Parts: C-alpha cells; structure tokens; sequence
C-alpha cells in the first residue's frame, strides 16, 4: 500500500406500561450524590423517586398506549370550510377552486407543529349542507386537481370531464363523502417549517413573500361544484375534515404560545405578547 | 476528565479546561449519504480535510441587556475558505457540524448561556405591531451570514413560540460559574438526502443569555461570545460554476 | 468521594459538596434493642419514617463574638412532628440520631466550630459568684427545647470541665475554608434499655467557635448555623394519654 | 409477597506491650503524603 | 496525586501541596562512588542521617524589580551542621543534592521563577564596563557562602551566556498561578570521583524571575524565597585537622 492515509447510542424499547417503583430504605454515604446534578451538560435529570425518598413498591399497570403519536393526531379535525353563496360577493358562479392548506384552523395546526417534518396518508370527510344547517336534494362533485393540472374555469369547464383526476360525485342529502389519500409529497416527509427560499436569485423586499414556501407541501387544488349546466337556487357549505393515520413525525419544537395570525408564515402580533403562563402578585403567594 | 476536552479535526484544534460534556444531537453522529437514501446520481466530491476542519466566526460582545444572537447553517460558512467555495460551485450539498460556542468570565462574574441548535428556524415579524400588516423578515434577516443577528423579542424567539421550551431541543448552557463553553454535534437533518447550501438552511443556532450577565463595578467588563464551527462528512454534487445566491 | 455526600432517610434528603466525611460516635451504628438487654414486656411501636427523617431546627446566627451554643437530646424533638406526639403519648423511649450541622461561608471568611456530643451533659451554675450560693439550672436552661441555649462560659462548658478536652467526645470541627458542615451518628446510650423522653437527656449536642468568625468589611455578615437531626431506630412502649412534661 | 417494603468496625485486641518501631530510610516522592492531615 | 509531595530524610520531612512534580537532573540518582571509579585508597566516612538531611538557607524577598539570585554547592553548606565539619575536617568530598526552592503567594499574585542547576558556574565581570581592564570576581562572588549573591546581568547570567538557554540544564518553573515550589535531585557531577569542597564547587543553583512579580496595591507585598537543601550520599575521605578555606 503506497499511501497509507488512503483507508447512534440509542435504541428503541417496548414500554407498555408505566415504570414500576422499587421499595428503597435509607441511605446514609459519601462520594454517591443523586440529588446532585448539572443541568449543564443538556440532559434532564436522571434522579428517580427511590434516589430521594424512601418508597414502597407499585406494580404500576399504566398504559402508556394513549400517547403513542398514532393516536394523539388519528382524530378527524376541520381543516377547511369552503362556502359556496347563490347571491353575493363570493362565486355565485356555481363552483369553487380552493388551494390545499391545512394551516387555516388553529387546533389542528398547533398539534402538527409540535414537530419539524411528518409523513402520513390521511382520511379526508367532507360534510356537506346550507349555511343553516338543512340538507337539500342537491348532486354536487368534488375533483382533486394536481399540480399542472387545468383548473375549472366555469361550472362547465371541460375538467369536470375528470378522464384522469379522480372525482366524487355525492348528494347532499348522502352521508358525508369519504376517501382516503396517500403520502404525496415529492421529499419523503411534509415539513411545518422551511427556514428558507423556493428559488436562486435575489431576495428583495418585493418578493420577501417566498421565504418560508416549500414546493414539496403545495399539493394542488380541490375543486368543487354542483353538477349541472344551470345555476342552483342553494347556497352550500362544505366542511373539510382530516385524520391523519399511519404517521412518522421527526424533531419536536416549542408549542404555538401567540395566536395565529397568517397560513402562510409565524408572524405574530407585536403589540400583545401574551405570556406563556398566567401571573400573580408576589412570587411567595398562591 | 469530563470538564476537560481537545476536539482534532483537519488542521485545527480547540482545548478547553472547563467544559461540561459534550452533545450529540438526538444522539446520533454525522455520516455520508448512503446508497439507499441517496438520489442524485453523479459521484459526489468530498473535499475531507479542507472543508472539514475548524472555523471562528466574529465574536460578540456580552452586554447587561444583550437579547442574544442567531446564526444559521449552512450560510454563515457559504462564503469562508474552501467550504464556501464547494457550496457556491455545487447545486447539491450535506454535511453535519461540531458547534463550539465560548465564552469564560472569573470566578466572581455571573451570568447563564443558552446555547441551543433549532433545525428549520423559521423566523416572523412583528406583523407591523397591530398584527393586520402581513410583513415578512427581510433577507438579511433569515440568512445574516456569518455576522449573525440580534434577536428582538427572545421571549417568543422572534417566532411566536416559547424560549422556556427550547431545551427541547440539542442544547447545553454556559453558566459562568461551571463551564466557559458548549459543544453540539449536529447530524444532517432534512427531508431530501441533499438540498441546496444557498436557498436552504437546515437549522439555527442560538446563544441567548437566559440569566443576564452581571459583576461589580471594577471586575473586566468585555465579555466576549466566540462562536467556531467546524462541518463534518461535508459532500457536494451537481457541480457547474460559482453561484452567490 | 469524601468531600461531597448524600444523606436520604424518611422523605427526607441532605447534600453537601464540601464534607469532611462521617463520624459514627464510639463506632457503633444505632440499632433496636434486642430480647436479652429489654425489660419492659409490651410489644413496642417503630413508627418508621414518619418519625425516623430529618427535622430543621431553627437557625443562630454566628457573629464576632458568639460564645457557643447547646441543644439536648431527645428534648429538641419532643414537640415536633410525629416524633413528638410518639414521645408525649409513651412512657418509654429509646433512639439514636444523626446530627448534621451546616454552615457555609465564602473563601475569604475565616473560623473554626467545634461540633460535639456529649452524652449525659449536666449542668452547673457559677454558685452566686462566689460559691457560697448552691443555684440550680432553671428547666429553661437544662432542657432549652429546639430552640438551643447559649453557653455563658464556653471554656468550661458551663459545667467546670475543660473545653480543651471537648474532643474526647464524637465530634468533627467545621473549619470555613475546609468544610461546611459536620456530620455525627450517635447510636443510644444509657444505663437503661429505654427511659423518658421528657425526664431525660442522653446528650447534648454543643457547637462552639474555638477559632472566632472573621472577614473584612464589606463581605456578607450574616453567616448562620442551622442544625438538622434525624432519629434512628425509634422505639416507644408503655402506651398512655400524652404528657408534655 | 403482596407487599414487597415488608422484608461496628471497632474490635478489641490485646496488646501487652507498647508497639515496636521498625526501621525506616528515607521516602522521596509524591501523591503520598503521612503528614498532611485533617483534623 | 502530582501536585502534593513529601520528602523525608534523615530528622526532616518537607511537604508540599502545590509542586508539579519533580527533577532527577539528566536522569540519574545520586550515589556512592563505586570501586572502578575510586583512586584514594583510605576508607571512606559515610555519616548518613547526621548529613543527609534537609537543611533551610536564609530568605530572600521577591520584589516587583529583583534581578535574580545565585548559590554554589557544596559552598552553601561547607559551614553548617554536621556537612560542614566533615568537609573542614576532610580533603575529599563528594555527594548529591535535593534541592526544594520554597514560595507561595495568592490566587491574586502572578510571576514566574526558573530554578535551574549549572553545573560549573564559572562567573564573569563586565571587564571595567569598555572590556579593556581584564578584572576578576572576588573570592566573596565566586563562593557566597549561604547567604548567596544577587545577579548584576541575569540576562547573560553575569557569565556572557544567554538565560534564554539555561533550560538547557535541569530546571522547573514556580509560576505562582501553579505550583508553590521547585524541586531536582542532582547527582554528584565532576572529571574526578572526589573533590574539594572548600576550593571547588560543583554547580550553582539559579532562581531567576523571568516573568517578574505582579499584584494590586493592598494585596501581601512580602513574597518571600526560601532555599532548603539536602546532601545525598555524602561521602568523605583524606583525614586530617579542620581547614576552612
Ligand atoms: C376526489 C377528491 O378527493 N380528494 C381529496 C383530497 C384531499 C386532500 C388532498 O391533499 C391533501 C394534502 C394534505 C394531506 C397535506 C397538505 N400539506 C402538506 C404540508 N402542508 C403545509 C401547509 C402550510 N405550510 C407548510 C406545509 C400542507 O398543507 C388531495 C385530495
Ligand atoms: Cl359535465
């Protein structure tokens, strides 16, 4: 040989149920101090019950199954309500594009940013009735439009031919719709947060609007109609509802603690910081 | 023989007479894309020592109403030496980091560090106070280059969510009387095997002084924050010619 | 591994960073008395933790010119906690303590304790002065309760007995720029198997600056000695109403 | 067991006589050290 | 386990919590001269503990300007104790040494002292300041006696050679934030086996404050420099009446 210089201490464990206690007695010593710790370091303290106190023993049979991140988001939550007036402002036109974000509803959102990046398929609902809640015998479609895909245009554009796109057609008056939708992203996992920019180039203030959109999570548009060439007489709501099933999620992060004020970005209101935890008068009385 | 440490890496080395062990975020080491993860298809180059090695960034100045500082990776290094040099000639980059932070006093000055490593930091605005202007951070703001910037409302990280929850994340603290310095070994963390060095910051760094700064009167009242990286397993693909931004 | 130290009995926990290790009084760790050495007859009551932990008496203050000070024992404890009530409500009882007296300064301060035990600690008067008057200790000053008295003639231990010879008793000193506190194991002693807690003190616990506190003006003047005991091996029997006295 | 929490280094010896002393030379080095004590 | 000492020989025993370990000069111990190398043919005298012991010189004061200072071996001793009075009463001589320099000062102070051993310490004048008058040292410069003599030039070491080198020669440092004391053992070194005491000396011990004395007014100005010495292996031969030079 002629050149010479040419040549994870973590694992998963089963914890179904919650620790049990030891029964400890006193102890009376010197050089061993578990009450002692340096925070320092990073790590959280390692002191258990039994290093500071006597104890007895508890066969603890606590699940810890409720936590498991599975069933912590598999619970349905409104993501969208997309709304669709006879008279008005909005489309009176018959038809709705809408783009998919499901940063739109706080609840939903705040349990999802607890982490960085998720992978998931999801159960998408969608209950559907007029503004006063009263169900009419009214045929409606909803088609999942791409990316790169033409977008309806009139309620009687051609991409209601939906020959590709897949497309749902339901009555009002059915149960709610329901179908299930696979992990579509073109990375391996949707992230919450893109500390960063789309595009090369300059970043001027014009177009300081790109920072933070990530390409991998636009997912396209969900269009919607009432299928007919004449206009319908009834207002309609449609409420979007997701659970999140099979799911990974990487890198946990601080909890929302500011109201949301924008899909799009963070940014929270400046003027009013709320403080995390509530206040009192003297910090030696309940 | 835990508050003592050397780190060896390229043609650089660091000592320490005081520190308090060493972090290893979420407990796993930086290493090469694999085969399996890997996508784009061209050889990599992996420079080894030339990119690999220590850099020492400016220093700060520790004041009793500093707010505290952030940097991010992998700007503050896209234009130092040969690493910035592979990371404006390649479109593809990845690589790990050994963050250094320092920072001594003496045994009568006070004061406690928090140094933290928050991948994908994302920062807001103030939303123009009232919270009805839809502003955003401008770009000297989201990538300060090598300099870092001054956060302006830690409390809320300048990202509406709570510095009291940021020992969630791969951190240690520099509490003057114990150690002068923090070191956290950060693995590649991203959603695609490689990704680019100018439009993507994979994480932040931040020093923020949780307990303000404090001595008498008479004792050195310069106390510097020095902050010195150093990449690791740096790789680069889809090489052409330099590119800035 | 000497100097620091952990003492967790009951729900209660000491630490200390700068010991001096621990002295078990006359080598003998305490224990329940056996079948051959009893002689009362009915089954007695070891309560456990609820009375074998550390109870914090209240707090002296150390100044320039301090005499000394002196507890005794089970006296202390007799109207504390469940300890107390136990004692009030038997006639007879029997226990060992582990004394921990703590006193911290800084490394400019400068002063010597002398921490004893001293078993059967009887007390004498000055006789009127002129030792034609037979005076007797007031109840106040034999059995000054968990307050502590303090000690008029410290080199005679108010008693005409020779503080010198002091150390010939279970002790430890604590010397400020060594150690900051004194650690003692006394097990029981007496003449009889069990006896009356309140008729009764096995011994008494002095703490005396042999070597007064000093420090230059300007550093912090209030340094306190604060005393934490802990029973061991409690016993009581002879069950009745309680008795203060 | 339904409840689990249910469950001197001094001797005397006889010396007659007072202790001899042995011989000794000279003791240059470090880490040992008899003098140093704490009281 | 490197920094505490202690050196006992003969009715003296030297301690030491602060050295940073010690010198065995070129890697030899002191010994007596074996038969190959010996020409006297008298049997040699061998005191042993009356001799060999360590033996404490007079004190210098370190001051903020002190140039440096110098003593010669066996010359220091040739007057003291038992040592001396074998050397007057012998022709020959010969031994070792252990040398322990002595000084201490405060967490506050800063200086650094070389403690060095030149063997042949041959001093020079400044030749009448032009180099035209061909002076000599007088007998009171060449041999001090236990007083020892104070350096003119420490930067040529009174002798045209740089001080810069005389690391060159088994030596340590008392850097005062380090250690408090410098100790070499040094074996007997000479072109014959046994010497004169009185007109030879065979090395001169150098404490020189290369990194002068330093510390804030109200701080201890008194930073004494104490010598102790001790022969090793003294031997003597050639009988006769006593002769002090
Ligand atoms: C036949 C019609 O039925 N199709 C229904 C349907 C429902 C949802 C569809 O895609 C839903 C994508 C979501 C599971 C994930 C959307 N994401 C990914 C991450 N992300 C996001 C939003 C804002 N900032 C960062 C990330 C998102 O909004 C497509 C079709
Ligand atoms: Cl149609």
């Amino acid at each position: 040989d002629p050149i010479a210089d040419m040549i994870s201490l973590t694992a998963l464990q089963v914890l179904p149920t919650a620790a049990n206690t030891e029964a400890s007695s006193h102890r009376l010593g010197t050089g061993v101090v578990p009450a002692l710790q340096a925070a320092e370091t990073g790590a959280s303290s390692n002191a258990s019950d039994k290093n500071l106190i006597e104890t007895r023993c508890v066969l603890n049979h606590h699940s810890t199954q409720e936590t498991a991140i599975g069933n912590f988001f598999s619970r349905a939550g409104l993501v969208s309500i997309i709304t669709m007036p006879t008279t008005g402002t909005q489309n009176t036109d018959g038809y709705v594009n809408w783009d998919i974000d499901l940063m739109g509803y706080a609840q939903l959102r705040r349990k999802c940013e607890l982490f960085t990046y998720m992978r998931f398929d999801a159960e998408f609902t969608f209950v559907v009735a007029k503004p006063n809640g009263e169900l009419v015998p009214q045929l409606l479609q909803y088609m999942y439009v791409p990316p790169g895909a033409p977008k309806p245009t009139s309620r009687d554009s051609f991409a209601w031919q939906t020959a590709t796109n897949p497309s749902v057609f339901v009555k009002m008056t059915d149960p709610p719709a329901q179908v299930s939708v696979p992990f579509m992203s073109p990375a391996s996992a949707y992230q919450w947060f893109y500390d960063g920019y789309p595009t090369f180039g300059e970043h001027l203030q014009a177009n300081d609007l790109d920072y933070g959109q990530c390409p991998n999570n636009m997912m396209g548009t969900f269009s919607i109609r009432t299928v007919g060439t004449e206009k319908s007489p009834h207002s309609i709501t449609l409420r979007v509802y997701m659970r999140i099933k099979h799911v990974r999620a990487w890198i946990p992060r601080p909890l929302r603690n500011q109201p949301y004020l924008f899909k799009t970005n963070p940014n929270y209101k400046g003027n009013d910081i709320k403080c995390t935890s509530t206040s009192r008068d003297k910090i030696t009385t309940l | 023989s835990d508050r003592v440490a050397q780190l060896t890496i390229g043609n650089s080395t660091i000592t320490t007479q005081e520190a308090a062990n060493i972090v290893i975020a979420y407990g796993e080491w930086p290493e090469y894309c694999p085969d399996t993860d890997a996508t784009a298809v061209d050889k990599p180059t992996r420079p080894d020592v030339s990119v690999n090695r220590f850099f020492t960034l400016d220093t700060k100045s520790w004041a009793k109403d500093s707010k505290g500082w952030y940097w991010k990776f992998p700007d503050v290094l896209t234009e130092v030496g040969v690493f910035g040099q592979n990371a404006q000639f390649h479109y593809l980059y990845r690589s790990g980091f050994c963050v250094h932070v320092q920072c001594n006093a003496s045994k009568f000055h006070q004061g406690a560090l928090l140094v933290a490593v928050l991948p994908e930091y994302v920062l807001g605005t103030i939303a123009g106070g009232t919270g009805n202007e839809n502003s955003h951070p401008p770009y000297a703001t989201t990538q300060p280059g090598q300099v870092g910037a001054v956060l302006t409302h830690p409390y809320v990280l300048d990202a509406g969510i709570p510095l009291s929850q940021l020992t969630v994340c791969p951190h240690q603290w520099i509490n003057l009387r114990t150690n002068n310095c923090a070191t956290i070994i950060v693995p590649y963390m991203n959603t695609v095997p490689f990704d680019s060095a100018l439009n993507h910051c994979n994480f932040g760094l931040l020093v923020i002084p949780v307990v303000p700064l404090d001595f008498n009167a008479g004792a050195t009242s310069e106390i510097p924050i020095t902050v010195t990286i150093a990449p690791m397993c740096a790789e680069f693909a889809g090489l052409r010619q330099a590119v800035k931004q």
